[PDB]
C-alpha cells in the first residue's frame, strides 16, 4: 500500500452551479475539500487494502501518463446490488451498471468521448459526489507534490443512481501512485473575475483571519 | 397626486414614465417526440413498496390534459408546482414512481413526514417539487381469497436515505442472541405480506400511487409542453419565453465568455442577465428598456395653466413622444420651457445650476435659466 | 494606554511666566454639510413591471405615499442646508490683479485663470483625495445600455428604481461663493458681513485682529517679516501635509461611504425568499396558480416593504445628523470668517 | 436561587461591552484640567502652561467681567471665606439632596428598562402555539412548526428592530449632550466665557 | 435550533444591519468619551504646598 | 383580525417613530432659541451673524 502523507494546499474548487457570474464575490455552502488538509499518497505494486472509506464525497487526483486508473467501484459490502463504474480510455464505454454480486448491460449507457482525456505531467483532478439520491461527477485537467495555485473544475454528468455508497476502490488495470482527499460541508467565498472564472477563495473556517475575510 | 384641486407654484413629482412592449417571442426547444405515459398508468402489475419502479421520461413532449383520461383518481395532488400551469413552463426531465400501497399510508406520501412507511420504505425530500397521484383499485388489485403480491418492509437498523431502494431480505437482530439466517424467537423475517379482501373499509382498500417529480431547471431543457416557438427579434424592448423563463426588455448581441456547460447569467439582485437561446447557441443580455421620472413644473393655479415637463436623467433623443421646445439639462431635459441668456434669481429650482420662472416675453411664457 | 506625558507646573506665590516669541500656525478643520440625495420608486422596486403584483400593493396603505414624502424632505433639506454654509454673502466680490498683500502670499487658496473649474490649488488637493461615486445622472440612462464585461453596481441600482438627484448649487458655484468670500475677508476684514466692502491695507487689519487677543500692534510694525514667512512656512506645510496623507479627509468619506453601502444593501436585499419559494415575481406567476401566488407576492411585498421602511428610517436619522453638523459649519463660517471669535478652541 | 435580570438578559445573547476609559482614567483627567486651571488659568489651553499667583490670576478674572483689580487686593479674605462657605454649601446640598443628579440616573433607569422590555418580549406568542421552540419542535411535524416559527421570528424580529431604533434615537440625543459637554469644557474650563448664562 | 437557524438565513440580512447599528453607536460612545474629556496635552500634576 | 392588527400595528409605529424624529428637531430648535433668549435679550451679544 505504502501510505504516505502530504498536504493538499489551496486545491479542489469547482463550479457550485452552472450560472454565469462576473466580477462578484459569491458565498456557497457545500461539499468542499478544505484548505490545507492531508491527502494520502498510495503505492499499489502488483506482483492493497479492499476498503476505502467515502465519507460523503471524495476527491481524486491523478499524475500518471496512461490508462492505469481505470474506474470506480462505488458500493457496500456484497448485499445489494453494489456495482459501478466501469470507466476505460480508448474512444468510448462509459458504461455504468448497478449488477448484483460478482466481485473478485442493466441499468445505464454512456457513450462518446470518456472522462480522462489527456496527452509536462498533467493533474486529472476529479470531484465525486452524492446528494439525495443524485450523483454528480466533477472533472478538470490542469497542466503542471501538488503545485500551489487555483484552478476550477467543471460538471459534467449528473445520474439517478440513487444508491448508498460508503466503500470504494481505483480500478488499475506495475507502479501507480493516486491522490485521495476527503469533502467535508463547508462555505467559501469565490471571488469571480470578468471572464467568469473562479480565480480566488478562502476557507471560512480555517483561521480567524478567513473568517473575518468571509 | 397632490389630491387637491389648487396647485401652488413650485415643481412636483408624478407618476412615472415606461416604454411599452411591442411584440412577444416565444422559445423552445428542437423535440417533437411524444413522452410515454400509456405504460405508466395503465399495466397488468404494478411494483412494490419496497421495490417501486422508477422511470425517466425525457426528450419529448408531455400534454398533461391528458392525464386525467388514464386513470381514475378523484385529485391531483402537487407541491411547489400548480396543477393547471404544467403545460406552461417547461423543465429538463420528469420521473415516473408507481406503486401499490393500503388506505393509511396515502397520507405519508409527502415533504417532512415520518411513520412507517415513509422512514422504511419510500422518503420524500423536503424540498420536493413534483406531484403525487393516488387513485382507488379495488377491481385491479384485490382478490376474494387474498392478494398476497405486494410485500413491505416494517424492521429496519438506521434510517432512510430519500429517494433510496431497498431489495435484500435479511433477517433482522432485534437481540443479543445472533440470528444467522434463523428465525427464532428474537428473530423474524423483514418482509410479511400484504393481505386485501374486498369486504375490508375504504381505509384498507387498494390505492394506486404515482409520483411524477420535476426538476428546475439548471440543464438544458429536454421536455417541453406544446407551445409554438416564435422567431427571434433584437433591439426592440419585447416580452421574452425563455423555456418557461417570461419577462420584458430589449435582448441584444453580448460579449459575455460563457463556459460551454452554462446557460443563465445573474446579477447581484439575482434577476436573469443573459440568456443562451436553446434553438440556437448564441448569447443575449437582457436589458430592461427605457423609463424614469416626471417632474411638472408649474406656477400656481389661479396664476395661469402653463405647465413645464422634466424628464429626470433621460437623454430625450429617445423619448418616443409636450411642446415644441426642448432643452438639455443635466439633470435631464426640459420640455415647455425655453432657455433664455440672462440670469435672475431662482424662483422654481430644477437644479444643476438650472432653474425656471414665469416671466413675460413681449407673451407670458415659462423659461429656464442658470 | 497612556494619557500623556507627566507634567508638574512650578508654581510659586511670587513667580510668573512670561513669553518673548510667538508662532503662527494654519490648522485645518473638516466639516461635512450635505450628503446624497436619492430618490426611490416603490412600483419599480417591490414588485416591476407587474400588474398582479401592483394591485396587491394597492391593497395596503399609503405607506408609500410616506416614503417618497420623506426622501423629498430630505432631498429639500439638503440644498437648504448647502445653502446656509456657502450664501452668506449678498455680492461676488473679487480680487485686485494685484497680489502683493503686505507680503503674505495667498497664492494656494486664491484661485486660478488656467484652470476651466475656477478652482485653486488646495481646492484640487480637497477634491482629489475624495474617490466620490455616484455624483447624479453620470450614465444619462444609457451608458448602461452599452454593456461592459465588468458590471458594476451603479446600472443595478439604477435598474432597480433607485436613483440619485444632482444637487442644485453645482462645484463652479460652489467655488465661486469661496472665491467672493476670500476676497472679502482678504480686502476689507470683518466689515463686509456686517454692512457694504470696508477697504483696508492687510497690514493694517492684521495689526487690528492682534489688538482683540490683547496684544498691542507694534509687535506686527516691528515683526512683519518673521510673521510673513511663518505664515508662508505654515501654508506650505498644510499643502505638504494634504499631499502627503490621503487620511485626513476621513470625515467626508464617511458620507460617500455609508449612503453607497445603504443603497448596495437595499439592492441585496431583491434576492431574499422572505419565507416564499421564490424571489422572482415571474417565476412564482408562471409556476403557481392565482390563489397560492396571492400568497407567495403577499409575502415578498411584505418582506420588500420592511426593508424599504428601515432604509428610509436610517436616511431620517443620518440627515438628522447632517443637518446639525451644517449648522455647526454654518455658525463657523458665520463667526470665524466673517469676523473675529473670542471663544476659547472653537 | 433567585435569579436576577442581569444573569436572565445575559443568557439570551444581550451582552453590554466596557467602555473604554476607566474611571481611574477620567479621574486622571479631570485632575490634570484642575491642576491646570489653578496653576496656569487660560494659559495652558492655547500653547503651554504659564504659572501665576492664584490672587493674581482671579484679578484678571475679575478685569475679564468689568470690575478694576483693585476691589480684588483689598477684599481677599472675604471672597476667599465666600468661595468656602460656596463649596460647604454644594458639598451639603450633594450630600443631602438625592433629585439632582436625574439627568443620569435616567440614562441608567432607559438602557435598564430597554433591556428589560426585550428580554420579557421573548415570552410573547405573536400568534403561535407556544413561546418556546423546542416546545413546537417536539409537539408538531416539519410543516406546521416552520410556521409556527415563521410567526415567532417575524415577532422576534419586529421588537429587535424597534429596540435598534430606539438605541439610535437615544444615541443621537446623547451626542448633542455631549457635544454641548464638549463646548462648555472648552469655552468655560479653559478660558473666561462672555456669553449670558452660558 | 437549526431548524429556526436555517429560517434566519433563508429570511434575509437585517441582522448584519443591525449589528452594525449597535457597534457604531458603542465607537461613537467612546468618540463622545473622548472629545469631552481628553483635551489636555499633558498630565498636571498640583504642587504640594495647597 | 391578525392581518388587520398587524397593519395597523405596524402604521401605528411608524407614526410614532416619524413624531419621535420631529421632536429631537424641534427640540434642536428650543435649544437654540433658548441660547438666543438668554444671550440677546438679556444681554448683547459679540457674536457676528448670530
Ligand atoms: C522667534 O521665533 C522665530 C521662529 O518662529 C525665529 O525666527 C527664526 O530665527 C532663526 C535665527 O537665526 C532663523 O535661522 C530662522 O530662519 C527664523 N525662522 C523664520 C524666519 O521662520 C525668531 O528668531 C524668534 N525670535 C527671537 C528668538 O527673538
Ligand atoms: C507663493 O507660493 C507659490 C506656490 O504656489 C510659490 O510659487 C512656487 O515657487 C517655487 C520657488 O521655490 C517654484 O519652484 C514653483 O514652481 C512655484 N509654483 C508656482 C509658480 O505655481 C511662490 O514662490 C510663493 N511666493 C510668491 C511671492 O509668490
Ligand atoms: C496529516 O497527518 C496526520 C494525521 O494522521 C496529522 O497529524 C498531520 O498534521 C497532517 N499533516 C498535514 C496537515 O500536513
Ligand atoms: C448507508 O449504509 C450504512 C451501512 O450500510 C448505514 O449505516 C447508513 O445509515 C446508510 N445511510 C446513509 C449514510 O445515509
Ligand atoms: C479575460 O479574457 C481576456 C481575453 O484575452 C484576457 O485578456 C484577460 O486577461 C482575461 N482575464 C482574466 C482575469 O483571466
Ligand atoms: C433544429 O431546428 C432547425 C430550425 O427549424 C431545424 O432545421 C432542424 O431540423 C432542427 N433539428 C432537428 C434535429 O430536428
Ligand atoms: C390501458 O390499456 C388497455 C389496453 O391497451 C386499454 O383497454 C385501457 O383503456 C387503458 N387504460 C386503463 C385505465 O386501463
Ligand atoms: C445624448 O444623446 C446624443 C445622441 O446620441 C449624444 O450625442 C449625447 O452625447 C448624449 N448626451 C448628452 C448629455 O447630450
Amino acid at each position: 500500500r505504502t501510505q504516505s502523507y502530504t498536504n493538499s494546499f489551496t486545491r479542489g474548487v469547482y463550479y457550485p452551479d452552472k450560472v454565469f457570474r462576473s466580477s462578484v464575490l459569491h458565498s456557497t455552502q457545500d461539499l468542499f475539500l478544505p484548505f490545507f488538509s492531508n491527502v494520502t499518497w498510495f503505492h499499489a505494486i502488483h506482483v492493497d487494502n479492499p476498503a476505502l472509506p467515502f465519507n460523503d464525497g471524495v476527491y481524486f487526483a491523478s499524475t500518471e501518463k496512461s490508462n492505469i486508473i481505470r474506474g470506480w467501484i462505488f458500493g457496500t459490502t456484497l448485499d445489494s446490488k453494489t456495482q459501478s463504474l466501469l470507466i476505460v480510455n480508448n474512444a468510448t464505454n462509459v458504461v455504468i451498471k448497478v449488477c448484483e454480486f460478482q466481485f473478485c448491460n442493466c441499468t445505464f449507457e454512456y457513450v462518446s468521448q470518456p472522462f480522462l482525456m489527456d496527452l509536462f505531467k498533467n493533474l486529472r483532478e476529479f470531484v465525486f459526489k452524492n446528494i439525495d439520491g443524485y450523483f454528480k461527477i466533477y472533472s478538470k485537467h490542469t497542466p503542471i507534490d501538488l503545485p500551489q495555485g487555483f484552478s476550477a473544475l467543471e460538471p459534467l454528468v449528473d445520474l439517478p443512481i440513487g444508491i448508498n455508497i460508503t466503500r470504494f476502490q481505483t480500478l488499475l488495470a506495475g507502479a501507480a501512485a493516486y491522490y485521495v482527499g476527503y469533502l467535508q460541508p463547508r462555505t467559501f467565498l469565490l471571488k469571480y473575475n470578468e471572464n467568469g472564472t473562479i480565480t480566488d477563495a478562502v476557507d471560512c473556517a480555517l483561521d480567524p483571519l478567513s473568517e473575518t475575510k468571509c | 397626486t397632490l389630491k387637491s384641486f389648487t396647485v401652488e407654484k413650485g415643481i412636483y413629482q408624478t407618476s412615472n414614465f415606461r416604454v411599452q412592449p411591442t411584440e412577444s417571442i416565444v422559445r423552445f426547444p428542437n423535440i417533437t417526440n411524444l413522452c410515454p405515459f400509456h405504460e405508466v398508468f395503465n399495466a397488468t402489475t404494478f411494483a412494490s413498496v419496497y421495490a417501486w419502479n422508477r422511470k425517466r421520461i425525457s426528450n419529448c413532449v408531455a400534454d398533461y390534459s391528458v392525464i386525467y383520461n388514464f386513470a381514475p383518481f378523484f385529485a391531483f395532488k402537487c407541491y411547489g408546482v400548480s396543477p393547471t400551469k404544467l403545460n406552461d413552463l417547461c423543465f429538463t426531465n420528469v420521473y415516473a414512481d408507481s406503486f401499490v400501497i393500503r388506505g393509511n399510508e396515502v397520507s405519508q406520501i409527502a415533504p417532512g413526514q415520518t411513520g412507517n412507511i415513509a422512514d422504511y420504505n419510500y422518503k420524500l425530500p423536503d424540498d420536493f417539487t413534483g406531484c403525487v397521484i393516488a387513485w382507488n383499485s379495488n377491481k385491479l388489485d384485490s382478490k376474494p381469497s387474498g392478494n398476497y403480491n405486494y410485500l413491505y418492509r416494517l424492521f429496519r437498523k438506521s434510517k432512510l436515505k430519500p429517494f433510496e431502494r431497498d431489495i435484500s431480505t435479511e433477517i433482522y437482530q432485534a437481540g443479543n442472541r445472533p440470528c444467522n439466517g434463523v428465525a427464532g424467537p428474537n428473530c423474524y423475517s423483514p418482509l410479511q405480506s400484504y393481505g386485501f379482501r374486498p369486504t375490508y373499509g375504504v381505509g384498507h382498500q387498494p390505492y394506486r400511487v404515482v409520483v411524477l417529480s420535476f426538476e428546475l431547471l439548471h440543464a438544458p431543457a429536454t421536455v417541453c409542453g406544446p407551445k409554438k416557438s416564435t422567431n427571434l427579434v433584437k433591439n426592440k424592448c419585447v416580452n421574452f419565453n425563455f423555456n418557461g423563463l417570461t419577462g420584458t426588455g430589449v435582448l441584444t448581441e453580448s460579449n459575455k465568455k460563457f463556459l460551454p456547460f452554462q446557460q443563465f447569467g445573474r446579477d447581484i439582485a439575482d434577476t436573469t442577465d443573459a440568456v443562451r437561446d436553446p434553438q440556437t447557441l448564441e448569447i443575449l443580455d437582457i436589458t430592461p428598456c427605457s423609463f424614469g421620472g416626471v417632474s411638472v413644473i408649474t406656477p400656481g393655479t389661479n396664476t395661469s395653466n402653463q405647465v413645464a415637463v422634466l424628464y429626470q436623467g433621460v437623454n430625450c433623443t429617445e423619448v418616443p413622444v409636450t411642446g415644441s421646445n426642448v432643452f438639455q439639462t443635466r439633470a435631464g431635459c426640459l420640455i415647455g420651457a425655453e432657455y433664455v441668456n440672462n440670469s435672475y434669481e431662482c424662483d422654481i429650482p430644477i437644479g444643476a445650476g438650472i432653474c425656471a420662472s414665469y416671466q413675460t416675453q413681449t407673451s407670458q411664457s415659462i423659461i429656464a435659466y442658470t | 494606554m497612556s494619557l500623556g506625558a507627566e507634567n508638574s507646573v512650578a508654581y510659586s506665590n511670587n513667580s510668573i511666566a512670561i513669553p518673548t516669541n510667538f508662532t503662527i500656525s494654519v490648522t485645518t478643520e473638516i466639516l461635512p454639510v450635505s450628503m446624497t440625495k436619492t430618490s426611490v420608486d416603490c412600483t419599480m422596486y417591490i414588485c416591476g413591471d407587474s400588474t398582479e403584483c401592483s394591485n396587491l400593493l394597492l391593497q395596503y396603505g399609503s405607506f408609500c405615499t410616506q416614503l417618497k414624502r420623506a426622501l423629498t424632505g430630505i432631498a429639500v433639506e439638503q440644498d437648504k442646508n448647502t445653502q446656509e454654509v456657502f450664501a452668506q454673502v449678498k455680492q461676488i466680490y473679487k480680487t485686485p490683479p494685484i497680489k502683493y498683500f503686505g507680503g503674505f502670499n495667498f497664492s494656494q487658496i486664491l484661485p486660478d485663470p488656467s484652470k476651466p473649474s475656477k478652482r485653486s490649488f488646495i481646492e484640487d488637493l480637497l477634491f482629489n483625495k475624495v474617490t466620490l461615486a455616484d455624483a447624479g445622472f453620470i450614465k444619462q440612462y444609457g451608458d448602461c445600455l452599452g454593456d461592459i464585461a465588468a458590471r458594476d453596481l451603479i446600472c443595478a441600482q439604477k435598474f432597480n428604481g433607485l436613483t440619485v438627484l444632482p444637487p442644485l448649487l453645482t462645484d463652479e458655484m460652489i467655488a465661486q461663493y469661496t472665491s467672493a468670500l476670500l476676497a472679502g475677508t482678504i480686502t476689507s476684514g470683518w466689515t463686509f458681513g456686517a454692512g457694504a466692502a470696508l477697504q483696508i491695507p492687510f497690514a493694517m487689519q492684521m495689526a487690528y485682529r492682534f489688538n482683540g487677543i490683547g496684544v498691542t500692534q507694534n509687535v506686527l510694525y516691528e515683526n512683519q517679516k518673521l510673521i510673513a514667512n511663518q505664515f508662508n512656512s505654515a501654508i506650505g506645510k498644510i499643502q505638504d501635509s494634504l499631499s502627503s496623507t490621503a487620511s485626513a479627509l476621513g470625515k467626508l468619506q464617511d458620507v460617500v461611504n455609508h449612503n453607497a453601502q445603504a443603497l448596495n444593501t437595499l439592492v441585496k436585499q431583491l434576492s431574499s425568499k422572505f419565507g416564499a419559494i421564490s424571489s422572482v415575481l415571474n417565476d412564482i406567476l408562471s409556476r403557481l396558480d392565482k390563489v397560492e401566488a396571492e400568497v407567495q407576492i403577499d409575502r415578498l411585498i411584505t418582506g420588500r416593504l420592511q426593508s424599504l421602511q428601515t432604509y428610509v428610517t436610517q436616511q431620517l436619522i443620518r440627515a438628522a445628523e447632517i443637518r446639525a453638523s451644517a449648522n455647526l459649519a454654518a455658525t463657523k463660517m458665520s463667526e470665524c470668517v466673517l469676523g473675529q471669535s473670542k471663544r476659547v478652541d472653537f
